């Protein structure tokens, strides 16, 4: 449902540094499925005690 | 209406390459000429391999791949040598091909080098060329490569492997006066090797009555053959060709009437 | 932002995002925030001096690495909530040095404006000389390439697996390649490729391969089907084992062969096999036995490279057998650059058939002109052009998307050192004829690939076969 | 995964010069100064060597 | 089959030195986009200093939006022009576009000139970041480079902010190119 | 339409269903052929 | 019928009936020896 | 799987003429030479030989696929001139210029060689 | 005992954890495999990173088709625990109804 | 002292290769499982 | 200004929708206003 | 239940009356061939041994077919079946003996596909009518269909993995539909914009704009050879 509300297959401004710009699969899924950039990474997560 | 009275002169001669110069010939000749030396000359190189063992890290028709690849010797037995279609033979014998034999086993901690020099030719006369040698394949510790092959005639119209020449340089009319090339920009262009125009000078005047001629050649060989083999196998080959060719049009003629 | 800059209460991973205008402070330490390291610019100058290159330089037989920038305080990540309040210098020696006042509030650096880019989008040589798409279409056919997918594959026993027999390393690479490890496992071959228009045979996006090429080894390729059969004796009435059927034993085998079978039911490795042919013998008792016997599809045609008889994790015996089978590139068969200048073999000529140089070099794939003014891919153009250079100065030419350092001009006139025209132009001769072209080719080192897309995987045909009984229709048989 | 026996391009060999390629490497030669030494003038067999990965080396590493 | 095997003599290629263009028409080309900046710069002061009049039919930020876009159209096609002026008829990007083969003008020019404007759904480049295009940015900045301007062709290639821009710019190309394949034939099915 | 000084002639519109309600369906066969047509013809495209 | 064990590489001959195993490793993972029937490769 | 075999390219199979001549009824004194077999590199060669008798009138060779293995042999000569004759003539003076090449391609190899 | 959890290869609870390169090679392993998957049946089986907005967050949208104006959301979740998200919306009605 | 832009393409990509060194490419993945 | 083009407008048409995605009029002037501009 | 087998997109009304798989139909990938006419189509010699036409046996070809029936499948170009009289069929290939395979007027042989068949070859999606055009089947040693470079145009189709379907008609009357109907020649001109569908294309168009530049000048060699490829010239070389 989130996904009809707002079209998430456009390369979005704040992709820049965290996600590929250029590989996406074309077809169906152009834009739906990404790749990250190189340094990109995802936060594991910790406590804020 | 006849034919040319082309000319010869060779300008280097070792036993890698032969650089020289036909003059008073047509370009088609020519050009045949470094066709056959491609794809027309015959030699010897391995076209059956049966493997006994293979415990390496390359399958089996890798291996039969890298062998068939292998220069072997074939400046004068060529010559004598058969086709294996050609002779009468139960597919193999020694009128028209060569059996190598190649058993290795590798028993050291240090990587054993199977290369050509582990091939072995029933033939004093078909050898591989290198005996730096050719690498076949790299043995671990318990890894073993038995397998015998015959090699046979051919020539590289059938088969990449059967082409005798490591690189054919051709080249007419370096000063391009024939204007057979149109440079956009002629003062971009290197002059040719060939070349005998001045530094500032970078085409030479248009020549409209000029005919390509003056042809200059450089056969490097694989090692097969001696680049001066090469030519001479070239000639008499094509020469060949054309002569099996008038015997077939003079039936063909007779028939004909 | 000090204290993560010294690690000492919030991680590194620890977000903070103030946002002036609204009077709110955001603190994120969640997971699944998507951040990247950026150089800390404090005062227009980098936090990151040469005494911290000097120390990553001898990373080994030192203790330092990534995690020491981290602790001093030179680099930190940020997330995309926190990059909207980040003052962002592209690069150091040209945004935050004095000039025109454009911006003198830099927060942080990048590291390199390349790092935008992914794995697949981080082979391609000089992304920023193609047309966006095209970089788009690299990307999958990057991942469609043939190579040596990984090192221990004889081990392994893949359902498919292709293997290229002679990878090569890109001659025009990018610095990130030295991370994909795409030197170590590469995926295609480097091949002089001509820009020509020679006899109609590469139109439309084909390819004129060299047949001389070719039977060297240009591009040849291993493929391995892996076959998986397992014995089940659920049901007390049908048992099935592997044993290769025999007549009298049971009331129905086909014509096909059973030589090839081995006393357990199983071809021996090294053994050519087709359509006729049965890998794996099994037969399952009647409530005579009934022979339920596996058969290979008519178009695969190999030779038995491997053998395992296990127990799967049910604990039931079953083998899988790896089926080798080498393809030779045909007519038909896909071939792509880096650069989205995707095609197939229209046909293959043998080197005197191809046209050649003045040294004798032919090339080994002719592309049509007309697939590069559309697609604009320039940077196919200029890979062949540093790749000349490369060959000929003996060193990997350097493909890196936004580096000054490098651009057309420079690489022409080194190309122009080794005595060729500056801009990758030869004189090629007909090799039909020997007559030299009028136009001077374009012709250079490319690197292609070889996609896993072959022409006999694809072709089929159906005549008269095998419908079904319910439907009374063509099916697959 | 082992060096070709001929350069594709134009058949020369090229399978007996991976080895000393790999030694004047080790003789503090540059690439270019090496395949030079080992007679490689054409760019197409200077691309065998300068372009070549020997998987053969980490194939080997596995026992058999 | 004649042609085919008259092109055998004359050959057709492309290259690199295709690609290329005058020192004096690099020159040329420099100079009408660093008008071109100024030009978009001005517009950008008038707005600021409030001495921009909405054009009948159009709010303040349409009015500035159509100005600045025309200045920036009006650059791509003079430097797109004096790039094609500069071709040689030896130039084998010209014949393939002379002979309607393949390419346009639009492609010379911007391989050799100016790649030009982005835009996403008819617009140039969103402020996706607070009041940015990109973190590279300062906030509300409206000149070409940060609403996604390429000055660069692409045989000198793209910059940074330049290169994603385009990706985004050819990301909507893509997405439509998708949607034409799923409405390829259902129009017809339901007429037929 | 019925506004003053407003050709009652040329003035159309570009809904079907207000055009069939309005002036007919022999005004919506012509009104059809000039949408159908607009479209088409927008991109330079020539349909017989 | 020889099995090599992929353990320890060792050649054993074990029959249809009985489990398939290393005799000496005990390893469960067993490799067809190479067909000992000859198969020409034409070296192209 | 439909590969062909690579010898196909220069061995005749059973009941294949190596060269067959037909008339070319539209003009007067011309044949069609078809060659089995053969490549550019004889079609070449015999096309331009031909060129320089100045009563062969056309003289034209082309290979009708690449993947196929003949060459047809237009010739076209005067009305005292056959094609038969003008292509034997054109062979027998490619064999004398093959002939005298080996010859003073061997004396050039032995002057190099001696010295 | 209560249940056996796949594990992800190279990880700290792989057995290839720490091996050195010369290590994995024994066991057949290529060094330069990054792990990162799962091996379920003998399938090495990747999972996917799967994108959704962020939680505890306060979002407002505007839906043109709807009849609320605007609708500010907040999907709740605690810190590491009741996995499933609850969601608060705010929504002012649309000044459509007359 | 300063990295000056003469040496800033080595240095860049010398801090890159040492990100590479530390974390990998599957870093997230695996980070994750552990986590 | 924009309008429905292409597929979509199309659509429309083969679907014939008493709702429009942008309806739409063309309203000609037959007095001096038509050539008057204050008076359009 | 009942309702469900006729319900649904795979239903039998619209999944197996609509649309449904068809007998003597290939695929595979499309390569070029500048050599081949523009109704013709090159066709594998493996899809070609495959598929079969079958071919009534009269006097005219009572001898034709005998000897096709004699090659059988172990020799291309062959036959697979007999069908007599009685509309049995034989199967060749089981047992060659020519002594019950003499065949008599009224006799059907199922022929290999030879040169010059006429098949429908397809690319999909298909849009209009110039996608599903006919062609003079040419028989080629590699596993690609083949296609002048002109019809690429009408068919939409590029060289660069597309696939595109053979369909070989497989009666004298759907045969003659072919030809009269469906021939890529006649299929030139669209009625869709009374206009050609299929025209000159990126070599020939760009050569030939070269070709017809003022200062292009052919020598006597030259144009001779120009002329071995003009199929339909007279054979009067012009005035230069
Ligand atoms: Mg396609
Ligand atoms: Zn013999
Ligand atoms: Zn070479
Ligand atoms: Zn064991």
């Amino acid at each position: 449902r989130d996904g009809k509300l707002a079209k998430p297959r456009q390369l979005h401004n704040t992709l820049w540094g965290m996600v590929c710009p250029a590989e996406t699969p074309e077809g169906h899924a152009v834009g739906l499925v990404k790749n990250l950039a190189l340094m990109a990474y995802i936060s594991v997560g910790s406590q804020p005690s | 209406p006849y034919a040319n009275q082309p000319t010869v002169r060779i300008t280097e001669l070792t036993d890698e390459n032969v650089k020289f110069i036909i003059e008073n010939t047509d370009l088609a000749v020519a050009n045949s000429i470094r066709r056959v030396f491609i794809a027309e000359v015959p030699i010897i190189a391995i076209d059956w391999v049966q493997i006994d063992a293979n415990s390496s890290v390359l399958h089996d028709e890798f291996i039969a791949h890298r062998l068939g690849l292998i220069p072997l010797t074939s400046d004068d037995i060529v010559d004598k040598l058969q086709y294996s279609r050609d002779c009468t033979c139960e597919e193999f014998c020694p009128e028209c091909s060569v059996e190598f034999t190649l058993d290795v086993r590798c028993n050291e901690d240090q990587t054993r080098h199977v290369t050509s020099r582990d091939l072995i030719s029933n033939s004093p006369r078909v050898i591989p060329v290198t005996s730096d040698d050719i690498l076949i394949v790299k043995l671990r510790k318990g890894q073993e490569l038995r397998l015998r092959a015959y090699a046979k005639k051919g020539f590289g119209k059938e088969h990449a492997k059967w082409n005798p020449t490591a690189g054919v340089a051709f080249e007419y009319d370096p000063d391009n006066a024939l204007r057979h090339t149109v440079y956009p920009k002629p003062e971009e262009w290197p002059k040719s090797e060939y070349s005998e125009l001045d530094e500032d000078e970078s085409q030479a005047p248009y020549d409209p009555n000029g005919k390509p001629e003056r042809f200059y050649y450089n056969v490097e060989s694989c090692g097969s053959l001696r680049p001066e083999t090469i030519v001479l196998s070239a000639l008499s080959g094509l020469k060949k060709k054309l002569s099996d060719l008038q015997t077939q049009l003079s039936h063909e003629i007779q028939s004909d009437v | 932002r000090k204290l993560r800059r010294q690690m000492d209460i919030i991680v590194s991973e620890v977000s903070m995002i103030r946002d002036i205008r609204e009077r709110e402070i955001r603190i994120y330490t969640d997971a699944g925030r998507i951040c990247r390291p950026l150089l800390i610019v404090e005062k227009q100058k980098l936090l990151l001096k040469k005494r911290h290159i000097d120390q990553l330089k001898e990373r080994e037989y030192n203790n330092y690495s990534w995690q020491d920038l981290v602790a001093s305080g030179v680099v930190e990540y940020i997330d995309t909530l926190e990059e909207e309040t980040v003052m962002l210098a592209m690069t150091p020696d040209d945004l935050q040095e004095k000039e025109v006042a454009y911006c003198s509030t830099y927060t942080h650096c990048e590291i390199h404006p390349s790092m935008i880019l992914g794995v697949c989008a981080s082979i391609i040589p000089f992304p920023d000389h193609n047309q966006s798409p095209r970089n788009t279409y690299q990307s999958a056919m990057g991942k469609q390439a043939m190579g040596v997918y990984i090192t221990n594959f004889h081990v392994r026993m893949d359902t498919l697996a292709h293997v290229l027999y002679y990878p090569q390393k890109p001659l025009v690479t990018t610095r990130s390649m030295e991370y994909l490890r795409f030197r170590e496992l590469p995926a295609g071959i480097n091949s002089i490729v001509a820009i020509a228009s020679y006899t109609g045979y590469n139109q439309e996006d084909s390819v004129i391969m060299n047949r001389s090429a070719v039977d060297r080894g240009f591009f040849r390729s291993v493929f391995y089907r892996s076959y998986k059969e397992q014995e089940s004796k659920k049901g007390f009435d049908q048992e099935e084992v592997f044993e290769k059927p025999t007549r009298e034993t049971c009331q129905g085998m086909r014509h096909a062969i059973y030589d090839k079978l081995d006393d357990d039911g199983l071809i021996a490795p090294g053994v050519r096999v087709s359509g006729d042919d049965v890998i794996i013998g099994k037969t399952v008792t009647l409530p005579t036995k009934r022979d339920c016997s596996t058969f290979l599809r008519t178009s695969e045609t190999g030779i038995v490279d491997q053998v395992m008889v296990t127990l799967n994790q049910e604990g039931y015996k079953f083998c899988k057998i790896r089926v080798r089978s080498v393809r030779i590139p045909q007519i038909g068969d896909k071939f792509a650059s880096r650069h989205g200048q995707k095609g197939t073999c229209g046909i293959q000529y043998r080197q005197e058939d191809m046209p050649f140089t003045c040294e004798g070099i032919t090339p080994d794939i002719i592309i049509n002109p007309h697939a590069i003014p559309s697609r604009m891919t320039i940077g196919h153009l200029i890979e062949c052009l540093q790749g000349k250079v490369s060959a000929n100065k003996g060193e990997i030419g350097d493909a890196t998307p936004f580096n000054d350092a490098v651009n057309v001009q420079k690489i022409s006139n080194l190309l122009s050192d080794y005595g060729y025209h500056l801009r990758g132009n030869e004189v090629l001769y007909n090799g039909f004829t020997g007559r030299k072209i009028t136009s001077q080719i374009f012709i250079g080192p490319t690197y292609y690939q070889r996609l896993k897309h072959m022409v006999d995987d694809k072709i089929h045909s159906r005549a008269r076969g095998p419908i079904q009984i319910l439907n009374r229709q063509p099916m697959e048989g | 995964m082992i060096i070709p026996v001929r350069c594709f391009t134009c058949g020369k060999i090229v399978g007996n010069k991976w080895e000393a390629y790999l030694g004047l490497l080790q003789a503090e030669y540059t690439e270019g100064d090496a395949l030079d030494a080992l007679g490689l003038k054409r760019y197409c067999c200077r691309r065998m060597l300068l372009a070549h990965v020997d998987l053969i080396e980490k194939l080997l590493n596995y026992a058999p | 089959t004649v042609i085919n095997n008259w092109l055998l003599i004359e050959g057709h290629t492309i290259g690199i030195g295709d690609s290329i263009a005058d020192s004096k028409t690099y020159q040329d080309i420099q100079n009408t986009i660093k008008k071109a900046k100024q030009d978009v710069i001005e517009v950008i002061e008038k707005a600021h200093n409030n001495e921009l009049e909405p054009t009948p039919g159009n709010t303040l930020r349409q009015t500035f939006e159509n100005q600045v876009n025309r200045i920036l159209n009006d650059a791509r096609d003079k430097t797109g022009s004096s790039a094609q002026k500069s071709l040689s008829e030896y130039n084998n990007f010209k014949s393939m576009v002379v002979s309607g083969a393949k390419g346009s003008k639009i492609n010379i020019s911007q391989v050799i000139a100016v790649v030009g404007q982005q835009n996403v759904e008819g617009k140039r480049i969103p402020f996706g970041f607070k009041h940015r295009t990109l973190p590279h940015f300062i906030k509300d900045d409206y000149g070409p480079e940060s609403r996604g301007f390429v000055e660069n062709s692409y045989l000198a290639g793209l910059t940074p902010t330049e290169f994603f821009f385009h990706a985004m710019g050819g990301r909507e190309g893509l997405i439509d190119t998708a949607v034409k394949t799923a409405e390829t034939g259902y129009i017809q099915r339901r007429l037929i | 339409l019925s506004e003053k000084d407003v050709d009652p002639v040329r003035t159309t519109s570009n809904d079907i269903v207000e055009i069939f309600t309005v002036l007919g369906i022999e005004a919506v066969r012509k009104a059809l052929e000039r949408e159908l047509y607009h479209v088409i013809s927008f991109d330079g495209s020539y349909v017989n | 019928m020889i099995y090599i064990c992929g353990e320890c590489h060792t050649e054993n001959e074990i029959k249809s009936r009985d489990p398939i195993r290393c005799r000496e490793c005990g390893y469960r993972i067993m490799y067809k020896k190479r067909t000992k029937r000859l198969v020409v490769f034409d070296a192209r | 799987m439909n590969a062909p075999p690579a010898f196909e390219s220069f061995l005749l199979f059973e009941g294949e003429k190596k060269i067959t001549i037909n008339k070319d009824t539209k003009v007067p004194n011309a044949c069609l030479f078809t060659i089995n077999k053969e490549d550019h590199t004889l079609g070449n060669i015999i096309k331009s030989q031909l060129l320089k008798d100045p009563q062969v009138l056309f003289a034209g060779y082309k290979v009708p696929h690449p993947l196929e293995h003949k060459i047809i042999i237009r010739v076209q000569t005067t009305p005292d001139y056959s094609p038969q004759e003008a292509f034997t003539n054109a062979i027998t003076d490619l064999i004398s210029e093959l002939s005298l090449l080996e010859e003073r391609f061997r004396v050039a190899i032995k002057d190099k060689q001696e010295g | 005992f209560i249940g056996k959890i796949p594990i992800m290869l190279r990880s700290t609870y792989c057995l290839l954890n720490g091996l050195t390169d010369r290590d994995l090679c024994e066991l057949n392993e290529c060094p330069l495999d990054p792990g990162g998957y799962f091996i379920i049946n003998g399938s090495e089986k990747v999972l996917i990173a799967q994108e959704k907005m962020a939680t505890n967050t306060v979002y407002v949208f505007a839906k043109k088709d709807s009849k609320y104006a605007y609708t500010g959301e907040c999907r709740s979740c605690l810190e590491n625990s009741s996995r499933p998200t609850s969601t608060i919306w705010v929504s002012m009605l649309a000044r459509g109804g007359q | 002292d300063e990295i000056t832009p003469d040496l800033w393409q080595e240095a860049c990509w010398i801090v890159i290769s040492s990100y590479f060194d530390e974390k990998g490419l599957v870093r997230q993945q695996l980070d994750s499982f552990d986590e | 200004k924009n309008v429905t083009l292409g597929v979509p407008r199309l659509k429309e048409l083969i679907n014939i929708s008493k709702k429009p995605k942008t309806p739409s009029l063309t309203v000609f002037l037959l007095g001096q206003s038509a050539r008057d501009a204050e008076r359009a | 239940s009942l309702k469900q087998r006729l319900k649904g997109k795979e239903g039998r009304v619209r999944g197996n009356l609509m649309g449904k798989r068809v007998d003597f139909s290939a695929r595979t990938v499309i390569t070029p061939d500048p050599n081949l006419s523009i109704d013709q189509v090159g066709v594998p010699r493996s899809i070609a041994a495959n598929m079969t036409f079958a071919e009534i046996v009269t006097p005219f070809n009572i001898d034709r077919l005998q000897e096709l029936v004699r090659r059988g499948n172990s020799q291309y170009p062959g036959a697979k079946y007999i069908i007599r009289d009685n509309g049995d069929r034989i199967d060749l290939r089981f047992h060659p003996k020519p002594s019950d395979l003499h065949l008599q007027t009224g006799y059907k042989v199922e022929r290999h596909m030879c040169d010059g068949d006429i098949v429908i070859f397809n690319r999909q999606p298909t849009l209009h009518k110039m996608s599903m055009m006919g062609h003079r089947v040419r028989i080629l040693p590699w596993s690609t269909f083949r296609l002048n470079l002109s019809v690429t145009t009408p068919y939409n189709a590029d060289f660069d993995g597309d696939e595109m379907n053979l369909h070989l008609p497989q009666s004298l009357e759907t045969r003659a539909e072919i030809q009269e109907l469906a021939m890529v020649p006649r299929m030139i001109v669209t009625p869709q914009s009374n206009r050609p569908v299929m025209g000159i294309v990126q070599d020939t168009l760009t050569a030939v704009r070269k070709f017809t530049k003022r200062d292009v000048f052919l020598e006597r060699g030259e144009v001779m050879n120009l002329l071995m490829f003009l199929s339909t010239w007279d054979g009067k070389v012009p005035q230069p």
